[PDB]
């Protein structure tokens, strides 16, 4: 199949605290992952263009990496305004599977 | 057109040794790899065997075992298989392949004595 | 680089959703970009539905049961995510979204709300 | 556990379902790889070209075929060494005109790395695009059918 | 059990034309190539504009200053046949078969231009 996980579901940090989240997927992705962030109520934005390629501007502070099936969004330090939920998605079967999906909250 | 010529006009032959001819034209060689020739063995008679050798290998057909094959550059050649019976027949004429024209060469021919 | 949607409300199970999209400069004269659908339920995360490619096809996703069956203008950009059955488990936000070019979600509207009574 | 066995029918299986081909067009193609050296790999990544040229053919098409794990296949020029291909291109071609057009255009497309490089880890979109419209940019093969089910970049 | 077998007239004066016909049986004419060549005591072998014989497919003139006018080279189902309107030299005659396959590197034609399996061959003289 061509499912995708992701994980940790439910996570928490304080500003300036570095940030990894893995998503995951059962087939093979070639590099074809992008990561986008919803803020509550309100319709998602792009975030990064690939996993290694930063997206119409936003902050440097969001890069990412990964090969194969594994595949990882990082944030150096978290500063205000970028707590809320984290997506990602694959460029491969049509059936564009998502993510679980991550609740970045503020602690 | 493009010439094409041989080096030897005939030669003598006798049962031992090794028979050496070679052939000489503009050029065989590709660009993408390969060599494209053929030397034909031609009886007296029907004349009819270009077939024994296809570029620098062994033919398709039974041909002659252990035929062997010269230099893949700019110059090619041939010796017969060792020591050969045969016969006094022109056991090679070089062609060229890879051109439209096709022009034929001379034969060499086997003189025993 | 503007898309809104709109579509109904309150539905009944046996009534037919219908739900499109309004672009103002988006042209889909080229290859580059197609358009789609994204699901959310509430309080859960989001499932893709389907999209359509410039080149006029069509791709679902297979867990709907062959449920949507969409239709493609170029009057007005109309997609309209026909479900021929609406159970009382699809109460969710329905957004449109572009593909752009590679897999570059760009523009996202802002969603419609369908429920049921 | 990849070889030569289902590859052909597997690229075969959209031009039968389309209705660009009469009946078993993957056996009459398995016959010609077993007495020709169809593959022509020439090169590191191994290249290939099974193809059927007489009839049993209702129109023109190219069927591409992606393998991320290699097959060897014959060698041309000398049949005996077999060499490992990744990229099969499957051509369903009449009237033998479109046959030497559609070479010289592979030819334009093996040529040149930038291309043959990547090949291997782009969605069956992106190929289906980039062939498309390299296709569509050659001053012939116009009329050649190519589509997104013609695209598989495994099996 | 695979033959070319080659008729046509001898004794032909420049006021009278040649025509030689090469029967195949055996290397069907919609598959594989046929090929003429010349061999002359006197001069060497020299090749003659050919149409492949797995289809009637674009004839190769061949020395164009030694192209003769109206060289028709007609292919029929059953056999070859070659024709020339001077008859101005002597020994015309080898029909030999062409390897039925592509030549995928070549520089400017598919087919391989080889001739593999020659014919008996005719006598012919001015
Ligand atoms: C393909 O060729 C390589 C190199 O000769 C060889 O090691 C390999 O076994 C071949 N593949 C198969 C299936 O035999």
């Amino acid at each position: 199949d061509i499912q995708m996980t992701q994980s940790p579901a439910s996570l928490s940090a304080s500003v300036g605290e570095t940030v990894t989240i893995t998503c995951r997927a059962s087939g093979n992705i070639h590099n074809y992952l992008a990561w986008y962030q919803q803020k509550q109520g309100k319709s998602p934005q792009l975030l990064v263009y690939n996993a290694k390629t930063l997206a119409d501007g936003v902050p440097s502070r969001f890069s990412g990496s990964g090969s194969g099936t594994q595949y990882s969004l990082k944030i150096n330090s978290l500063q205000p305004e970028d707590f809320g939920s984290y997506y990602c998605q694959h460029f491969w079967s049509a059936p564009y599977t998502f993510g679980g999906g991550t609740n970045l909250e503020i602690k | 057109d493009i010439v094409m010529t041989q080096s030897p006009s005939s030669l003598a032959m006798s049962v031992g040794q090794k028979v050496t001819m070679s052939c000489k034209s503009s050029q065989s060689l590709l660009n993408s790899s390969n060599q494209k020739n053929y030397l034909a063995w031609y009886q007296q008679k029907p004349g009819q065997s270009p077939k024994l050798l296809v570029y620098f290998a062994s033919t398709r057909e039974s041909g002659v075992p252990d035929r062997f094959i010269g230099s893949g550059s700019g110059t090619d050649f041939t010796l017969t298989i060792s020591s050969v019976q045969a016969e006094d027949l022109a056991d090679y004429f070089c062609q060229q392949h890879y051109s439209t024209p096709l022009t034929f060469g001379a034969g060499t021919k086997l003189e025993l004595k | 680089v503007t898309l809104k949607e709109s579509g109904p409300g309150i539905l009944q199970p046996s009534q037919t959703l219908s739900l499109t999209c309004s672009f103002s400069g988006f042209s889909l004269s080229t290859f580059g970009m197609g358009v789609g659908w994204i699901r959310q339920p509430s309080g859960k995360g989001l499932e893709w539905l389907a999209h359509i490619w410039w080149d006029d096809d069509k791709f679902y996703n297979p867990a709907l049961k062959s449920r949507l069956t969409i239709s493609k203008d170029t009057s007005k950009n109309q997609v309209f995510l026909k479900i021929a059955n609406v159970d009382t488990a699809d109460t969710a936000t329905y957004y449109c979204a572009r593909i752009g070019e590679d897999y570059f979600l760009d523009v996202w509207g802002k969603g419609t709300t369908v429920t049921v009574s | 556990n990849v070889t030569q066995e289902d590859i052909i029918r597997a690229l075969a299986s959209p031009l039968i379902k389309d209705g660009m081909v009469d009946e078993d067009f993957a056996e009459k193609v398995i016959e010609n790889e077993s007495r020709y050296p169809s593959g022509l790999q020439a090169k590191g990544v191994g290249f290939a070209i099974p193809h059927v040229l007489g009839d049993y053919v209702r129109d023109n098409a190219i069927s591409v075929g992606i393998l991320d794990k290699p097959v060897n296949f014959s060698e041309w020029y000398q049949s005996p060494d077999p060499v490992p291909v990744r990229v099969v291109f499957m051509l369903a071609i009449r009237t033998w005109d479109d046959i030497t057009n559609v070479m010289n255009w592979i030819k334009d497309v093996v040529l040149d790395e930038e291309f043959m490089k990547r090949l291997l880890n782009m969605s069956d979109e992106e190929i289906y695009r980039q062939i498309y419209t390299r296709i569509s940019k050659a001053p012939n093969l116009s009329g050649i059918n190519f589509s997104r089910e013609y695209v598989r970049h495994l099996n | 059990q695979v033959q070319l077998k080659q008729s046509g007239p001898g004794l032909v004066q420049p006021s009278q034309s040649l025509s030689i016909t090469c029967t195949v049986s055996g290397f069907s004419l919609t598959s594989y190539g046929v090929h003429w060549v010349r061999q002359s005591p006197g001069k060497g072998l020299e090749w003659l504009g050919v149409i492949w014989s797995g289809g009637s497919t674009d004839y190769n003139a061949a020395f164009i200053s030694r192209l003769s006018i109206s060289k028709d080279n007609s292919k029929s189902q059953v056999f070859f046949k070659m024709n020339s309107l001077q008859a101005d030299d002597t020994a015309i005659y080898y029909c030999a078969r062409a390897p039925p396959y592509y030549d995928f590197w070549s520089g400017y034609s598919y087919y391989y231009y080889y001739m593999d399996v020659w014919g008996k061959g005719t006598t012919v003289t001015v």
